[PDB]
């Protein structure tokens, strides 16, 4: 009874996971968007120079 | 016509902690059980927190 109890436990822990890492891409992909769009008007010696 | 009757069979000391050690065991084993269903209803209700 106490693993089944335990298994039950780590199902619902990875529910709530997969949905944050829904929320997780959701933000990658606003990201990604905007610095392209910054990175394609202007140049590319400004990132070398961050790094 | 007698009926024949034996008033009383006394073993000497060594016999008789050897007959009742049967009677000793016998009741052991009601406790060894409790005790176990003690343990297996305490480890359900852990569980049941941990989860």
């Amino acid at each position: 009874q106490s693993q089944i109890l335990k298994a039950e436990g780590e199902r619902q822990s990875a529910f709530l996971q997969a949905e944050a890492r829904e929320r997780s891409a959701e933000a990658e992909a606003r990201a990604t968007k905007m610095v392209s769009e910054a990175i394609a008007s202007g140049d590319i010696q400004a990132v070398n120079y961050f790094v | 016509v007698t009926r024949i009757e034996i008033r009383d069979v006394r073993p000497p000391a060594e016999l008789i902690s050897s007959m009742n050690a049967q009677m000793k065991a016998e009741r052991t084993k009601r406790a060894y059980i409790l005790e176990a269903e003690g343990i297996r209803q305490a480890e359900i209700l852990k569980a049941e927190g941990e989860k």
